[PDB]
């Protein structure tokens, strides 16, 4: 038990605070293309919101 | 393969130079005026 | 006046009627079909940025060429599937492409009348603009090289027109249809360059001598594509009513009808084979077909396009069938 | 989405 | 016009060195990759250095690896190659080689004008030094090389230079079996895995020179011994 | 002049209408794909395929 | 006789409109290559409304423009893309909208010919035609006759479809 111990208190509040984080920077860089135009963003996608999320994740993990 | 390994080389480049004008390309509204003639197409494209 | 065309309206349809009731088409009906003729997958080609409409093979089935909208002609191989020549293209709206037979020039054309000439082998590294082709007041619809230096191609103001690169003029004018031309295919004769006029009536011409020998309808909606069988006496004709057709040089008439119950799309390119028993298709279900010019029965159907099919080219020596999807992904099927 | 039904209303970046 | 005249290496000291300028005009230099020749006063062509294209790739001789540094300047269309501790065996005149790489390409079909400078490698061995000819004749020219130069592409890597007594030399056939742009078709090759041969008909007062055959499989790039016509 | 244009350019189909086969076109076709049949590739496969 | 690109740059953003019409073909066999298009702009003559084609002597000059903005808004090609309408040579129609009744146009009218009402109902009248309005939206505006302000409300307006296309396959919104 006493192994993920450290493990699940490292993820429960990394997993949760970078959602966030890719939630506004997905919000801010749509809503900052005001600069250019016509054009879409990269990595804004629901499969490349998920597997950037866990980016984030998985470095705590290391 | 000494020619082919060159050829995939060019290709290579020319690879970004097609990549490197799709968001030239993107970065540009575009619109399509419609409409019977001498309805004001003039005025708004001089 | 119109009277007297009526007595040679009606009396050309009494000798269509009399071949009509020699045979029939089906007299054999035991042609041995092959059957699954499945062909699948390793090519998968990729380059474009926009949509696809023109694809053309070369004569020794090695050189590719794609027209698309992003405004970048680009010349591709099977084998190595590396490009090779990534030109650039003074017209974002175009709709067609053409490849020398002699594999030393290539032609564009479209929204804008001008029919573009580049001379591929060049002493300096990059291709040029040979010369600009104008004079049509429609949309390069469809080009095609007629030799190296003559050349015939389309038009949107229901006029083919022969053109000669070496100053740049129309040798001939075939203004003599009503319909829109949407695409011509030529013949190993190196004589014949049937229409697929809007129409629906594809009309004979002949290279040097502006006439008219005999005109084949008998389609519903629009035609968009047009073949021509290798031996010069048949071709096949595309229609935009989901329905094919092989109209015979000696019969001049329609033979055969290729339709299924189920399908109602339409025709957007068309090419036989080498034997010309199995002909191809351009249905807009986003994937291609096949139909048995011989047991006049489907082969089979392949898929694997995300957009629907746009172009169709068979190469000159067989074992390899491109299609121009509107994607941005051109596949040779074996 | 369960208090007060209803409204349902979400807007894009509208200057006018 | 093409034009690749060439300034640089002149006359040098052991220890010191200095780099050579090659001048591009009338072509795109960004698209082609470029070579150095040299050529002793009694001997053959000999590699140097290769830039391709962008500077992407980049390779040196055996001989001079670690010691000759090679660049390019496509804004300027004008080729640099630095020489650090030159040798007495340095001592030869320099060629300038254009060169292009894609399907149904023409490499080395441009040579430029020439300055002068004052193992697991393919062996190529020409038996035949000096061949006297007369005019209206017919001569055989044999290169062989100690590996076999067909790939499993289906197409082999030889090359044909004709040495004109005072210019550079000029590519005839590439690939065995293409001619040169500019060469006349009576100009022909044959051969299969390491026999090569090469066939002239009606020899002319110009046909006199040396030829040259290379190979281009693997990249041990290699000059043939020469035959005197 | 568009009448007498649809008129004169009439009788060349009826003129060329002469030159008629009842069973030679049906013939024909059949026949190239019997005789091409091998030569083509697509209806059977081959094991030395240019494009692996 | 082709299609004119012209290029104008505004507030950092570079736009490439295309003044397709000269074309006398089909026009559908290109209709389809002029899609990906982010929006189209629709110009209509105010001071038209009563004018009637000469050669036709039954169709007016505006209904005219009414089954060609209908069939543009109605066909599958431009479902997914916004409609901008432009009003050219307001100071006309104004003249003419008490020299002329708003009925010549629109005889179920039956308002003041006052500039402010009769425009009101002009305007309605051009987006009630499309069978599905949820994803269609049209950005009208009245520029003027020399139209020297116009630059900012296509820019504005082409901002408005932008953001909404990157929020669509995003699944924002």
């Amino acid at each position: 038990v006493c192994t993920l111990r450290r493990l699940g208190l490292g993820t429960a509040f990394s997993v949760c605070y970078s959602a966030l984080l890719t939630k506004t920077n997905r919000i801010a860089r749509i809503f900052g293309g005001a600069r250019e135009g016509a054009q879409r963003p990269r990595f804004i996608s629901p499969a490349s919101q998920v597997a950037i999320c866990l980016a984030l994740i998985s470095g705590q993990l290391l | 393969s000494a020619e082919d390994k060159a050829a995939v080389e060019r290709s290579k480049m020319i690879d970004r130079n097609l990549r490197e004008d799709g968001e030239k390309a993107a970065r540009e509204v575009k619109l399509l005026l419609l409409g019977a003639g001498e309805s004001g197409k003039n005025t708004i494209v001089k | 006046l119109r009277q007297e065309a009526e007595q040679l309206k009606n009396q050309i349809r009494d000798a269509r009627k009399a071949c009509a009731d020699a045979t029939l088409s089906q007299i054999t009906n035991n042609i041995d079909p092959v059957g699954r003729i499945q062909m699948r997958t390793r090519r998968t080609l990729r380059g474009h940025l926009a949509k696809i409409y023109a694809m053309h093979w070369g004569t020794d089935s090695r050189l590719l060429v794609s027209a698309s909208q992003d405004g970048k002609l680009i010349i591709w191989d099977s084998y190595t599937t590396n490009k090779v020549h990534a030109i650039p293209l003074r017209s974002s709206w175009v709709m067609t492409c053409a490849y020398a037979p002699s594999g030393n020039y290539v032609a564009c054309g479209g929204l804008d009348n001008i029919c573009s000439i580049y001379n591929l082998k060049t002493r300096e590294g990059n291709v040029r603009v040979s010369r600009e082709l104008a004079g049509h007041t429609g949309y390069l619809s469809c080009c095609r090289f007629l030799d190296d230096n003559q050349i015939v191609t389309s038009s949107g103001d229901t006029t083919c027109a022969l053109w000669d690169i070496e100053t740049g003029q129309q040798t001939t004018t075939f203004t003599g249809h009503t319909g829109d031309v949407m695409s011509l295919s030529l013949a190993p004769d190196t004589r014949l360059f049937v229409s697929g006029a809007c129409d629906a009536s594809a009309k004979l011409w002949d290279v040097r001598e502006g006439m008219c020998r005999q005109t084949f309808t008998g389609h519903e909606s629009d035609i968009n594509a047009i073949c021509f069988f290798p031996n010069g006496n048949a071709f096949a004709t595309g229609s935009d009513d989901a329905t094919c057709r092989l109209f015979d040089l000696r019969a001049d008439q329609e033979l055969m009808t290729y339709s299924h119950d189920n399908i109602i799309c339409g025709i957007t390119s068309v090419s036989f084979s080498k034997s010309g028993r199995l002909l191809l298709a351009g249905y807009d279900d986003f994937n291609c077909n096949v139909w048995d010019a011989l047991k006049a029965d489907r082969a089979g159907v392949l898929a694997g396009h995300d957009n629907r099919v746009s172009c169709l080219g068979v190469t000159d020596d067989g074992m390899a069938v491109a299609t121009g999807s509107w994607d941005s992904f051109l596949k040779i099927w074996n | 989405i369960l208090f007060q039904p209803q409204k349902n209303v979400v807007s894009h970046r509208a200057p006018t | 016009d093409v034009q690749l005249v060439e300034s640089g290496g002149g006359l040098v000291q052991p220890g010191g060195s200095r780099k050579l300028s090659c001048s591009a005009s009338g072509f795109a230099f960004s698209s082609f990759g470029m070579h150095w020749v040299r050529q002793a006063p009694e001997k053959g062509l000999e590699w140097v250095a290769y830039i391709s294209s962008g500077s992407g790739t980049i390779y040196y001789a055996d001989t001079v690896k670690g010691r000759f540094t090679i660049s390019r300047d496509d804004p300027k269309n004008t080729l640099f190659l630095q020489m650090t501790s030159l040798r007495s065996e340095d001592t030869a005149m320099y060629y300038c080689v254009r060169s292009i790489y894609y399907y149904g390409s023409s490499p080395f079909d441009f040579w430029g004008q020439g300055t002068t400078l004052t193992g697991s490698d393919i062996v190529m061995t020409q038996a035949t030094s000096s061949v006297p000819v007369t005019p209206g004749e017919s001569v055989s020219i044999s290169c062989r090389s100690s590996k076999s130069l067909l790939h499993s592409n289906g197409n082999t890597y030889l090359y044909w230079f004709l040495q004109r007594p005072g210019q550079s030399p000029q590519l005839l056939i590439y690939r065995m079996s293409n001619l040169a742009s500019g060469v006349p078709d009576r100009f022909s090759g044959s051969g299969s895995g390491t026999a090569f041969t090469l066939t002239i008909s009606r020899l002319e007062a110009e046909d006199v020179g040396v030829y040259y055959c290379m190979q281009h499989l693997e990249y041990p790039l290699t000059f043939g011994a020469g035959t005197k016509l | 002049i568009a009448q007498a244009r649809k008129l004169v350019e009439q009788l060349k189909m009826e003129a060329n209408i002469d030159r008629i086969k009842v069973s030679k076109a049906a013939a024909d076709l059949m026949a190239y794909c019997e005789a091409h049949a091998k030569e083509d590739p697509l209806l059977t496969p081959v094991p030395a395929s240019e494009n692996p | 006789t082709g299609i004119v690109e012209t290029h104008f740059t505004f507030k950092d953003l570079h736009f490439k409109m295309f003044d397709v019409g000269a074309q006398r073909s089909e026009r559908k066999k290109w209709i389809h290559c002029f899609e990906g298009v982010t929006a189209i702009i629709f110009c209509v003559a105010l001071s038209d409304y009563d004018l009637v084609l000469a050669e036709d002597e039954e169709m007016n000059r505006m209904h005219a423009s009414m089954k060609l903005f209908d069939s543009i808004c109605n066909n599958k090609w431009f479902t997914d893309t916004s409609i901008i309408l432009f009003l050219n040579k307001k100071d006309l129609f104004e003249e003419k909208i008490k020299k002329s009744p708003l009925t010549i146009c629109y005889p179920e009218y039956a308002g003041s010919n006052t500039y402010e009402e009769a425009a009101a109902y002009i305007q309605c009248q051009f987006e009630d035609l499309n069978k599905r309005k949820d994803t269609k939206e049209i950005y009208t505006h009245f520029t003027c006759s020399t139209d020297t302000k116009n630059v900012q409300f296509v820019f504005d307006a082409v901002t408005d479809v932008i953001i909404k296309n990157n929020l669509k396959d995003c699944g924002l919104f």
